[PDB]
């Protein structure tokens, strides 16, 4: 059978999870300037 | 620029931090949903016969 | 074989998603009141 | 009304958002734990028959 | 402490909650990669053969 | 033989890390009840 392959999906996801920690670092960083 | 407009921004750096992790969990519900369909679509059927 | 189902589960996530979401659109709409 | 009390109602909006999202996640938990389960009491055994 | 800085503590707390979610999500793409796996090298030959 | 699969041990992390952000929210919730 073709194999079950949902890469799209999970490397779409990987890919917004690196966005979400550069947020949080940004926010951090302004914190820090406080 | 002052306390108040940092704080302001702060928050505004961390909802867009969980805009992209509400995204990610609209995807983690399409990833899933295609594992339900494969296995319904072509596991099932292939241990029915 | 009965089929695997968890849709119930998948649409109580992206209801509870979409709650999430009306949050962060309040949260960002106080800021704006600054 | 004062730019601090702004702030913290800001704040406390962004943790009930998360606070969904953190149900979302235990939900995801479900769904895939099904999906487990489902693999190891139904496919497995049929597959070993 | 200030009023100021409670609402940074409080959004620092925030931050290392979705931080968590972020770790959570981590492993849910983990979890599901797996899966996928699971069924790509166990089941499917299975079947085939 | 077939093996089952067992992703537990992932799942419970996710669980335990699920926890760690439930307990971040519960602080800084405290600290706004300090304003
Ligand atoms: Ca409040």
């Amino acid at each position: 059978l073709d194999p079950i392959d949902i890469s799209i999906v999970l490397n779409k996801i990987k890919s917004q999870l690196e966005e979400s920690k550069e947020w949080i670092r940004r926010s951090n960083k302004i914190l820090d300037s406080i | 620029r002052s306390d108040i407009e940092k704080l302001k921004e702060a928050i505004r750096d961390t909802n867009k931090a969980v805009q992209s992790v509400q995204s990610s969990i609209g995807n983690l519900i399409v990833a899933i949903k295609s594992v339900q369909d494969y296995v319904n679509k072509e596991i099932v059927p292939s241990i029915a016969r």
